[PDB]
C-alpha cells in the first residue's frame, strides 16, 4: 500500500491487486482515458501550434489525429452509458438494478477481497452487455416514472 | 519418421475404410487423395479440420502418436492412394481401387 | 542457397551508400575449437559491393538514386543479432546434423526483432459489481 | 488442546445439533476469531466456518455459526448420514496462527441399519509353500459400527495370533472391519472347523469354511 | 425488496487486447532542421524526458510475438516514410 | 479447480532431518499463503507455521520456530490467472511422537482478517519417525468367493502381510479398474508389523476371461509389485453354480 | 480461387538439365510461399524446396543440394526451377505448390495441374 | 505510442520465448527508443539479450520459418568505401541536377 | 405500448406518439446522438485500426472523419448547454424559470396527452432561443446568489 500521491501515478496499479483495494485508484485510470500515462518529474508545455508546415497530411500527421480522435471518440461512449444509466459524474454509482445470481453468486469478499477486476469482468463477460441494457431500462422506467408524478402534480 | 499404417488396404464400396499414422514429433498432420489425372487433393489438414469441398463422409480423428482419417460412403470417385503428410515428411501411403 | 543479392549478402547503407557484404566469410564454420596457439586471428574481411540505383519493398515504392558521398567513408556498427533458416530434410539420424543459413527476405523479421517484449492493450475503464447499495431515498437504510 | 469443546454429541436426523468451543480469556472469545471444521479421520478436512458468522463457498445454510463473549457455537441442522464425522473449532485473529479446538464427534440418531457383508478366504497356495498359512475374514457395510468379534475353530474361543481392526466409515456412510487369524499349514490341516462369526444388534451371521467341513 | 445490486465503478483498471493506430515521438535531439529524417519527421511528437514506466504488481500477461500488429503497423509505417520522403525529390529519367 | 499435492511417507530415524514438499497447480501460487498442519499421535490436529510466496513473510509457532524451516520456490505462470509452486518443511531433530499425517493448506482470501486461513489441504504425508528398519508387502491373491451364491455374486482381491511402515497403495488393472474395488484397513500386530487387504467385488462368471492384477507398492521400502489372481477355488463354499 | 497454371513436360535424357515454369493467379505472388512437390512412380511425394519470392530466399532438400534451382520472375508472377546432371530415376511428375494460408506453408491446398517430364 | 485508453505493455522477463505468459509486466504508454535499422542476416545497432544470446521462432521445427537470434554481448562490424571518390554534378533543366 | 427491452431498439419510436409517452425513450434517442442507431441481432467488432494503407485520405476517409467529429462536436454542444443551465446529467432537468403563457397557454394535458414533441416544438419554435437566453440568465443569477451566500458566511 502506497501514499496518496503515488497513487495518482501508477497507472494500472491495483491490476492485480484485489478489487476492494483497486478503488482509490479509479480517478488515476479515467485520466488516462483522455491524457494517457501521467508525468511527474517533467511536465513540458503542452500548448497548440506545433505543426508549422505542411506534415499535418504525412505519416505520422493522419496517425496522430486518428488517435486524437478516437481517444475522445471512446471517451464519450463511456460517459454517454454512465449518462443514461443515471450515474453522470459518479466514479462509483448506485442502481436500482438487483444483482442476479446467475450473473454471478460470490458474497462480498469471495469477490472483492478475492478478485481482481479484470479476472472478474471475465467471469461476468458473459452476461455484462444484458446488464447494460437493464442499467438502462431502470434509467427509463425512472423517467417515465417522473413524468407519471408530473401529471398528478397538477 | 512418418510409418503410415498399414501398408495397403482395398475394400467395398459399403465398408467404412480407417487410415492410421505414427508420429515422431508433435506437428500438423495432413492427408492427400491422389485421383486419376488429378494432383493431391487435400481433403483433412489440421486433423479433424476438413478442406474445401469435403463432405462430412471424411473425418480425422485421435490425440497423441497416432491419428486417424475415417470415410464411409465410398465410391468410384473416392478411388486413387493416399497420403500422410506432416512438415515436409510424408508417409507410405495407402490406396482404395477395384 | 539463393536470392537476391540483398538476401544472399550482408546489406545496409553507410552515410547512404548502400553496401552488399559477402557472408561466406562468416559462415565457413570452424566449429571445433583449437584455438591454435592464439595464432590466425586478426580481422576476418568480407568483400564489398556497392550500388546505387536501390529499389526497397519490392514492388511497393519506386526505384531510388543514391547519390555519391565526396570522399572515403566508413562506419561502425554492432552486430546485436542474426536471422538464420535451417536446412530440413531426411537426413542420417545417428550420428547426424542439421544445418543452417542466413535469410533476410522478410523485414518484418527486424521488426519482430524488437517488438517482441511490446504488447499493446486497451483499456476498460467501465465495470460492474454487486453490492448492498440500492438508488433512491436507501444505501441500506440511513 | 487449550481451547476445550465438547467430547462427543448427538443429533437426530432431520434436525439440529449444536457444538460449543471455550477457553481461557486468552485462546477465546472476544477479539479472536473462529473457524469449523470437519475432519473425517483418515481424510484432509473440510472447512464449514471462518468467520463464526460466515460460510465457506458451497456450504449449505444448515451449518450456522455463533459467538458470545465466552464462547463459540456450530449449530448444524437437517442431520445426514454424512454428518457423523468428528469436527473441530479453531481460534485465530487476522495475523496468527490456529489455535485447534479438542475435537468433537458426533452422532447422527435415527438412521437406519445394515448387516456386516463377510468374506471369508483361504490361505492361498503361495502362502501354504511358505509354511506359514493365515486366514482372511471382512466384514463391511454395517451401522451401527459398535460390532464385536469371535472366531471359532472347533467352536473353541481362539486366544493368540488373532488381530482384529477397528471400524472405519466408508463411502456408502456405513462401517466397517477386519479380522485375520496367523496360524502354519500343520494346523490348517487340520482342526474341525474354522468359523469366522461376527455380531450387531443382537443378528450374529456366521460365514464358515473349512478343508473338510 | 432485495439484497445485492449493481453498482457501477468508472475507472476501473481492466485491459484487452487491442489492435490501433500507433504514432510516433522522437527524442527531438536533432538539432539541424535542415538536414532532415525521413523517419523521425516534425510530425513526430516531442519525448517525454521522464519515460514512465509503471510495474504492474501481481500480474501475469501473456505474449506472442508473432501475432502483433505493432510489426506490420511499425513495417508499413517505415516503408511509407521511405515513400513520402522521396516523393518530392528530383526524376531521373532522362538518364 | 485448485490443487495441492504432498510428497510421499518417509521413514525416519529419531533425532534425523526431513523435507516435505507441497506442488500446487490450479491457481494463482503467490496468492495465498500455504500453511502447514500436522495430526499428532495423541495431540489430535496441530496447526505449525504458515508463509507467503508472495512477501516471504513466515508466522511460525513458537514450538517450532527452531525446530521447522518453511521455505518456498517461485511460482511458474501458466495461465493468467493459475500458476504451479512447491512450498517446504524441514523438521530437523526428529524426535519421536512427531509420527503424524503432515498437511500444507493454502489459504482462503487475499485481504481481510483471515487470508491466511487454511482452505484447500493437500494429500497429507504420513511421517513415521522410528528405529524399527523397513520391510516390504508379502503379496499374495486370493481365490474366488460366492457370497450370495443364490445370486451368483462373488468376490476377489489381495492380501498384504509382514510389513512396516505404513502405508500401501493398491490398485486394480494397471490402475484402471475402479468399480468394486475397496480396499481395508490393518493393525498394529504384536511384532510391530501392518497387513491390509484389498477386495474387488466381481462374481464367478467372467473368470477365464477377464483379467484381475492388484497393483501394489509401498514407497517407504520401495517396492511395487503385480500379482495374477488364479481363477480357482477347491472349496464348498464356491463351488455350487458349475 | 487461386490457381497455378505450368509447363509443358518436355522428353529428356540422362547427363542433362530441365527447366519448368509455374505461373501463379489470385493471389500476391511475393506475400505467399511457393513449394515443389514432385511424384514418381510408387515413393512417397518428394518435397525439393520452397520459394519465397520476396527476395528469392529458397530451402532445398538435402538429396537435391547442388542440382536443384528454384527461381522465379517477380514481374511476370513465374515460378523457375532448373534441375541438372539428370537420371532416369529423378524422372517425375512435376506440382508447383503454395499453400492453405500466408501462416503456414505445409497445408497444401492449392496444386498446380501436373507437368510431366519423360527421362 | 498508443492513443489515450489505450497502453502499450511491456514484458521485463529477461528470459523471454516470445510467446506466452511474462510474470514480469510493466505498462508504458510509449515504446523506448527503436532505430528502424534494414539490414540483412545481420541485425545491427540492436538490443542485446539480458539473460543470455536467444533463439526465437514461431516453431523450429517449422524449418520455412525464420530463427532469430539475439546475443547478448555485441560484436563490433567496421565497414568502409576507402576510395576518395570525387562527385560531380550534372545538370538538366531547369535546375534539376 | 411495447417492453422495456424494446424500448431499447425504438429511436425516434415515440415520435408520432404523444409527449408524455415520450419520455420511456429518453435515453434510446441519447446514445443515438453519438453512437447512431442500435443494433441488435448482429453486433460486431468494433475497435480501432482499420485503416491499412494510404485511405484515410480518400472521398470515404475524409468524410468519415467529417462524419465522426461533427457527431461529437455537436454532443458536446448539447451537454455545456444543458450544463450552463444547471441541468448536467439530467435527461428530465427542472428549473427556476416560470412558464410564460405567450409562449404557450396549454395545460399539462393540453401539451402531454395531445401532442408530440416536434408538434410542440413547432409550436415554441419562434421562443425557443430567447428561453435558452433565461435558462442561462437564471444559472448566473444562481451563481451570483451563491458567492453572495461565501461572503456572508464568514
Ligand atoms: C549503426 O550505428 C552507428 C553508430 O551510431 C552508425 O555509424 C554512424 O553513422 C553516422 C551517420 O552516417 C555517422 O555520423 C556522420 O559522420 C560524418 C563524418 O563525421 C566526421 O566529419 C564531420 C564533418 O563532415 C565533413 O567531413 C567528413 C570527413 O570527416 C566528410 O565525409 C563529410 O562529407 C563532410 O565533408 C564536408 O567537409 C569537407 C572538408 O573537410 C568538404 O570537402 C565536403 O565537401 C563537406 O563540405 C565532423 O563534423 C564530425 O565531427 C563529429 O565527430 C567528432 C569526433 O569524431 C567531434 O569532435 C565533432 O564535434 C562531431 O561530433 C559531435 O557530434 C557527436 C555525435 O554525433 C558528439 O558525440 C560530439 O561530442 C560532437 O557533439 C566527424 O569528424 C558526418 O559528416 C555526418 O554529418 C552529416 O550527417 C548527419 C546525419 O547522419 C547530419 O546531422 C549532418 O548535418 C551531416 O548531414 C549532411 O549529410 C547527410 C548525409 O550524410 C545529409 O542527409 C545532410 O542533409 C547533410 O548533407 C549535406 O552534406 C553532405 C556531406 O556531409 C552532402 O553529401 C549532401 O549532399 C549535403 O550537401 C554524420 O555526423 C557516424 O560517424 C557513424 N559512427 C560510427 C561509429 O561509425 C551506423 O551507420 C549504424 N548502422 C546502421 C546500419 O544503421
Ligand atoms: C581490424 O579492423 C578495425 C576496423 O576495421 C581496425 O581498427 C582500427 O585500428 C587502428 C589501430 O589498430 C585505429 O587507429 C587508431 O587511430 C587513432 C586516431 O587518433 C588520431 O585522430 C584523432 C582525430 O583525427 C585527427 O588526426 C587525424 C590523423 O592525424 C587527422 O586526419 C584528423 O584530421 C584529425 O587531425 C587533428 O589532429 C591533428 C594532430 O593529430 C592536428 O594537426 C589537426 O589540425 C587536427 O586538429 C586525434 O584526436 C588524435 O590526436 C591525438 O593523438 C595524436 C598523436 O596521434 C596527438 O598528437 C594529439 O595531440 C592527440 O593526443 C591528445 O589528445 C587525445 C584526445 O583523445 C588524448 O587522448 C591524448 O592523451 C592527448 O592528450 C590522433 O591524431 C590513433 O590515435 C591510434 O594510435 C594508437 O594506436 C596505435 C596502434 O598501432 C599505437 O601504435 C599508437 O602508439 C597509439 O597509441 C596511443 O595510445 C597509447 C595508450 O593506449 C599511448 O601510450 C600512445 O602514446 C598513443 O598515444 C590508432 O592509430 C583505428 O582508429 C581503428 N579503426 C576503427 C574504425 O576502429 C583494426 O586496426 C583492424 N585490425 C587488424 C589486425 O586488421
Ligand atoms: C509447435 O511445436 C511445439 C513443440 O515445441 C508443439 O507443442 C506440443 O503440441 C502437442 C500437440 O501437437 C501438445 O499436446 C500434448 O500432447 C501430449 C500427447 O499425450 C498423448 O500421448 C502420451 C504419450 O506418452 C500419453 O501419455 C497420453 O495419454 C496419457 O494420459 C491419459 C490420461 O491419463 C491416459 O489414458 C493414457 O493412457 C496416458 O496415461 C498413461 O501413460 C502415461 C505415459 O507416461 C503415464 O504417465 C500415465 O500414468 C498412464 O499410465 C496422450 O495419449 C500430451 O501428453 C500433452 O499433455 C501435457 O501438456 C498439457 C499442456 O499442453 C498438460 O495439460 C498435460 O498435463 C501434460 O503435461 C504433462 O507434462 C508436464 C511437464 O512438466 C507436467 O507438469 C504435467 O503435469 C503433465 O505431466 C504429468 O502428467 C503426465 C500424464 O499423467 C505424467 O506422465 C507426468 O509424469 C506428470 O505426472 C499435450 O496435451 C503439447 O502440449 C505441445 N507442447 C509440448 C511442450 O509438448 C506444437 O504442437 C507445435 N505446433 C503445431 C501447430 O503443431
Ligand atoms: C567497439 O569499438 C569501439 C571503438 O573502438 C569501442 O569503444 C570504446 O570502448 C571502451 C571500453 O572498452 C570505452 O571506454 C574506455 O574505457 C577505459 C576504462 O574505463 C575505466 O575507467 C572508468 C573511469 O574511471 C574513473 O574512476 C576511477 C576511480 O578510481 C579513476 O581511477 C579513473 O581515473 C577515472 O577517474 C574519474 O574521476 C576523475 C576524478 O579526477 C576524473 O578526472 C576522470 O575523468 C574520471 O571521471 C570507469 O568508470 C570504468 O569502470 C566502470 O565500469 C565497471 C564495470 O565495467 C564498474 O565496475 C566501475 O565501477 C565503473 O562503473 C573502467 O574501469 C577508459 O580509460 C577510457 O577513457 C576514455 O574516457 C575518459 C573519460 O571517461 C577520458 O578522460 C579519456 O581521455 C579516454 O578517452 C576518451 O575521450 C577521448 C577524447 O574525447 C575520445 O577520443 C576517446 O574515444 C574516449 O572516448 C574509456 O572510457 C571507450 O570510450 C570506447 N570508445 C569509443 C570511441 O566509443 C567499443 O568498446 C567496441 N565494442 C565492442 C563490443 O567491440
Ligand atoms: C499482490 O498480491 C499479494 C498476495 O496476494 C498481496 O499481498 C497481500 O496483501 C494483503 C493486504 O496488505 C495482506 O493481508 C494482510 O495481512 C496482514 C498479515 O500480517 C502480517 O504482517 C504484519 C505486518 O505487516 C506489515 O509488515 C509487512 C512486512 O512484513 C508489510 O508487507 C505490510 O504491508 C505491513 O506494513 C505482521 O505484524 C504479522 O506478523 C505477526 O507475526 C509475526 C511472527 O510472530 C510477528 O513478528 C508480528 O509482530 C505479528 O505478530 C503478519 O506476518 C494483516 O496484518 C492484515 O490485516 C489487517 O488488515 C485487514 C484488512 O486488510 C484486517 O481485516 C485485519 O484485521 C488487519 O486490520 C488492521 O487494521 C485494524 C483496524 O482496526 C487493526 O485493528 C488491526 O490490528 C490491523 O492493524 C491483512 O490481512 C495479505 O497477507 C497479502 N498476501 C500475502 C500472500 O502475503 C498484495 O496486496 C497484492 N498487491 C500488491 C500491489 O502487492
Ligand atoms: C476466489 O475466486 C475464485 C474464482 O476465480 C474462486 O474459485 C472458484 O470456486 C468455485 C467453488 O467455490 C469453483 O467451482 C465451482 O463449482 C460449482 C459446482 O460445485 C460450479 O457450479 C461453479 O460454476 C464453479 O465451477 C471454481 O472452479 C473456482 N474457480 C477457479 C478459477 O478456481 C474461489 O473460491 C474464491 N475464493 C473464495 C475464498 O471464495
Ligand atoms: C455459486 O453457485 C454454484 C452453483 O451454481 C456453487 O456450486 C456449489 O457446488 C457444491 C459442490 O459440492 C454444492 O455442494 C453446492 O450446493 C453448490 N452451491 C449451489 C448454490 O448450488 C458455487 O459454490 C457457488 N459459489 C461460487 C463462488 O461459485
Ligand atoms: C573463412 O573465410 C575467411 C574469409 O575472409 C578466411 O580468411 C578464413 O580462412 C576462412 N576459414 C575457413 C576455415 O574456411
Amino acid at each position: 500500500a502506497v501514499g496518496m500521491g503515488a497513487v495518482l501515478l501508477g497507472f494500472l496499479g491495483a491490476a492485480g491487486s484485489t478489487m476492494g483495494a483497486a478503488s482509490i485508484t479509479l480517478t488515476v485510470q479515467v485520466r488516462q482515458l483522455l491524457s494517457g500515462i501521467v508525468q511527474q518529474q517533467s511536465n513540458l508545455l503542452r500548448a497548440p501550434e506545433a505543426q508549422q508546415h505542411l506534415l499535418q497530411l504525412t505519416v505520422w500527421g493522419i496517425k496522430q489525429l486518428q488517435a486524437r480522435v478516437l481517444a475522445v471518440e471512446r471517451y464519450l461512449q463511456d460517459q454517454q452509458l454512465l449518462g443514461i444509466w443515471g450515474c453522470s459524474g459518479r466514479l462509483i454509482c448506485c442502481t436500482n438494478v438487483p444483482w442476479n445470481a446467475s450473473w454471478s453468486n460470490k458474497s462480498y469478499s469471495e469477490i472483492w477481497d478475492n478478485l481482481t477486476w479484470v479476472e472478474w469482468e471475465r467471469e461476468i463477460s458473459n452476461y455484462t452487455q444484458h446488464i447494460y441494457n437493464l442499467l438502462q431500462e431502470s434509467q427509463n422506467q425512472q423517467e417515465k416514472n417522473e413524468q407519471d408524478l408530473l401529471a398528478l402534480d397538477k | 519418421v512418418l510409418t503410415q499404417s498399414p501398408g495397403t488396404l482395398s475394400l467395398s464400396p459399403g465398408e467404412t475404410a480407417i487410415i492410421s499414422c505414427r508420429t515422431s514429433q508433435y506437428g500438423s498432420l495432413a492427408w492427400y487423395q491422389q485421383r486419376p489425372g488429378q494432383a493431391p487433393r487435400l481433403v483433412i489438414y489440421s486433423g479433424s479440420t476438413r478442406a474445401a469441398g469435403i463432405p462430412d463422409r471424411f473425418s480425422g480423428s485421435r490425440w497423441g502418436p497416432d491419428y486417424n482419417l475415417t470415410i464411409s460412403n465410398l465410391e468410384s470417385g473416392d478411388f486413387g492412394v493416399y497420403y500422410c503428410q506432416q512438415y515436409e515428411f510424408f508417409g507410405q501411403g495407402t490406396k482404395v481401387q477395384v | 542457397s539463393g536470392g537476391d543479392l540483398e538476401i544472399t549478402t550482408h546489406s545496409f547503407n553507410c552515410r547512404g551508400e548502400f553496401f552488399y557484404c559477402n557472408t561466406s566469410g562468416l559462415f565457413n564454420t570452424s566449429g571445433l575449437f583449437n584455438n591454435n596457439s592464439n595464432d590466425s586471428s586478426g580481422n576476418i574481411t568480407l568483400p564489398c559491393k556497392i550500388k546505387q540505383i536501390v529499389r526497397m519493398w519490392q514492388r511497393v515504392g519506386q526505384a531510388m538514386y543514391a547519390p555519391p558521398i565526396a570522399g572515403n567513408i566508413t562506419c561502425r556498427s554492432r552486430i546485436t543479432g542474426l536471422l538464420l533458416v535451417r536446412d530440413g530434410c531426411k537426413s542420417n539420424e545417428t550420428n547426424g546434423t542439421e544445418t543452417f543459413r542466413p535469410a533476410g527476405g522478410d523485414m518484418r523479421d527486424n521488426w519482430r526483432s524488437e517488438l517482441y517484449k511490446y504488447k499493446v492493450v486497451k483499456i476498460k475503464p467501465l465495470g460492474v459489481a454487486p453490492t448492498r447499495c440500492r438508488r433512491r431515498v436507501v444505501g441500506r437504510r440511513r | 488442546s487449550v481451547l476445550t469443546q465438547s467430547a462427543s454429541v448427538s443429533g437426530s436426523l432431520g434436525q439440529s445439533v449444536t457444538i460449543s468451543c471455550t477457553g481461557p480469556n486468552s485462546v477465546c472469545c472476544s477479539h479472536k476469531s473462529i473457524s469449523w471444521y470437519q475432519w473425517p479421520p483418515g481424510r484432509a478436512p473440510t472447512l464449514i466456518i471462518y468467520e463464526d458468522n460466515e460460510r465457506a463457498p458451497g456450504i449449505s445454510p444448515r451449518f450456522s455459526g455463533y459467538k458470545s463473549y465466552w464462547s463459540a457455537y456450530l449449530t448444524i441442522s437437517d442431520l445426514r448420514p454424512e454428518d457423523e464425522t468428528t469436527y473441530y473449532c479453531c481460534s485465530y485473529t487476522h495475523n496468527s496462527g490456529c489455535v485447534f479446538g479438542t475435537g468433537t464427534k458426533v452422532s447422527v440418531l435415527g438412521q437406519s441399519k445394515a448387516n456386516p457383508s463377510v468374506t471369508l478366504f483361504p490361505p492361498s497356495s503361495e502362502e501354504l509353500q511358505a509354511n506359514k498359512a493365515t486366514l482372511v475374514c471382512l466384514i463391511s457395510d454395517f451401522y451401527p459400527g459398535a460390532v464385536t468379534v469371535a472366531w471359532k475353530a472347533d467352536s473353541s474361543p481362539v486366544k493368540a495370533g488373532v488381530e482384529t481392526t477397528t471400524p472405519s466409515k466408508q463411502s456408502n456412510n456405513k462401517y466397517a472391519a477386519s479380522s485375520y487369524l496367523s496360524l502354519t499349514p500343520e494346523q490348517w490341516k487340520s482342526h474341525r472347523s474354522y468359523s469366522c462369526q461376527v455380531t450387531h444388534e443382537g443378528s450374529t451371521v456366521e460365514k464358515t469354511v473349512a478343508p473338510t467341513e | 425488496a432485495g439484497d445485492l445490486w449493481v453498482t457501477v465503478y468508472y475507472g476501473v483498471p481492466v485491459w484487452e487486447d487491442a489492435d490501433t493506430t500507433l504514432f510516433c515521438a522522437s527524442d527531438a535531439k536533432a538539432y539541424s532542421t535542415e538536414s532532415h529524417n525521413v523517419w523521425a519527421t516534425h510530425a513526430c511528437v516531442p519525448t517525454d524526458p521522464n519515460p514512465q514506466e509503471i510495474p504492474l504488481k501481481n500480474v501475469t500477461e501473456n505474449f506472442n510475438m508473432w501475432k502483433n500488429n505493432m510489426v506490420e503497423q511499425m513495417h508499413e509505417d517505415i516503408i511509407s516514410l521511405w515513400d513520402e520522403s522521396l516523393k518530392p525529390c528530383v526524376k531521373l529519367t532522362p538518364l | 479447480q485448485g490443487q495441492l499435492v504432498q510428497s510421499g511417507a518417509e521413514l525416519k530415524k529419531p533425532g534425523a532431518s526431513v523435507k516435505i514438499s507441497c506442488k500446487t497447480s490450479g491457481y494463482r501460487f503467490n496468492f495465498y499463503h500455504i500453511n502447514w498442519i500436522r495430526q499428532t499421535a495423541g495431540r489430535g490436529p496441530e496447526w505449525m507455521g504458515w508463509i507467503s510466496p508472495y512477501s516471504g513473510d513466515k508466522n511460525l509457532a513458537p514450538a517450532f520456530q527452531d525446530r521447522v524451516i518453511m521455505t518456498t520456490d517461485t511460482e511458474v505462470p501458466v495461465t493468467s490467472f493459475t500458476s504451479t509452486g512447491a512450498a517446504y518443511m524441514e523438521i530437523r531433530n526428529l524426535k519421536f511422537d512427531d509420527t503424524g499425517t503432515y498437511f500444507c493448506a493454502k489459504g482462503l482470501l487475499r485481504d481481510g482478517s483471515s487470508t491466511w486461513l487454511p482452505y484447500l489441504w493437500g494429500q497429507g504425508t504420513l511421517l513415521t519417525v522410528s528405529s524399527a528398519s523397513t520391510k516390504g508387502p508379502s503379496v499374495f491373491p486370493l481365490a474366488p468367493s460366492s457370497k450370495s451364491t443364490s445370486g451368483g455374486t462373488a468376490a476377489l482381491g489381495c492380501l498384504v502381510k509382514d510389513y512396516f511402515p505404513e502405508p500401501v497403495t493398491v490398485s486394480w488393472n494397471s490402475g484402471a479398474l475402479t468399480s468394486g474395488v475397496h480396499t481395508f484397513p490393518a493393525v498394529l500386530q504384536s511384532s510391530g508389523l501392518y497387513s491390509l487387504s484389498s477386495v474387488v467385488t466381481v462374481p464367478s462368471s467372467s473368470l477365464g476371461t477377464q483379467t484381475y492384477i492388484c497393483n501394489v507398492n509401498h514407497k517407504p521400502s520401495n517396492t511395487k509389485v503385480d500379482k495374477r489372481v488364479e481363477p480357482k477355488s477347491c472349496d464348498k463354499g464356491l463351488e455350487v453354480l458349475f | 480461387q487461386v490457381q497455378l497454371v505450368q509447363s509443358g513436360g518436355q522428353m529428356k535424357k540422362p547427363g542433362e538439365s530441365m527447366r519448368i515454369s509455374c505461373r501463379a493467379s489470385g493471389y500476391e505472388f511475393i506475400d505467399c510461399t511457393l513449394n515443389w512437390i514432385r511424384l514418381a512412380p510408387g515413393k512417397r511425394p518428394e518435397w525439393m524446396g520452397w520459394l519465397k519470392p520476396r527476395g528469392g530466399a529458397v530451402n532445398y532438400c538435402r538429396p537435391l543440394q547442388g542440382r536443384v534451382t528454384m527461381t522465379r520472375d517477380v514481374y511476370s508472377d513465374t515460378a523457375f526451377l532448373e534441375l541438372r546432371s539428370l537420371t532416369v530415376d529423378d524422372t517425375a511428375v512435376y506440382f508447383c505448390t503454395r499453400g492453405k494460408n500466408c501462416d503456414y506453408n505445409w497445408d497444401f491446398e492449392h496444386w498446380g495441374r501436373g507437368t510431366p517430364v519423360i527421362v | 505510442c498508443a492513443p489515450a485508453g489505450f497502453a502499450i505493455l511491456k514484458c521485463r522477463d529477461k528470459k523471454f520465448n516470445g510467446t506466452g505468459p511474462c510474470k514480469n509486466v510493466s505498462t508504458v504508454q510509449c515504446t523506448h527508443g527503436i532505430k528502424p535499422v534494414i539490414s540483412t542476416q545481420l541485425l545491427l545497432n540492436g538490443s542485446l539479450a539480458e539473460g543470455d544470446i536467444m533463439i526465437r521462432s514461431e516453431n523450429i521445427t517449422d524449418n520455412a520459418k525464420t530463427i532469430i537470434v539475439q546475443l547478448k554481448t555485441a560484436v563490433n562490424i567496421t565497414c568502409t568505401r576507402p576510395s576518395n571518390n570525387t562527385r560531380k554534378s550534372i545538370r538538366f533543366g531547369p535546375g534539376q541536377a
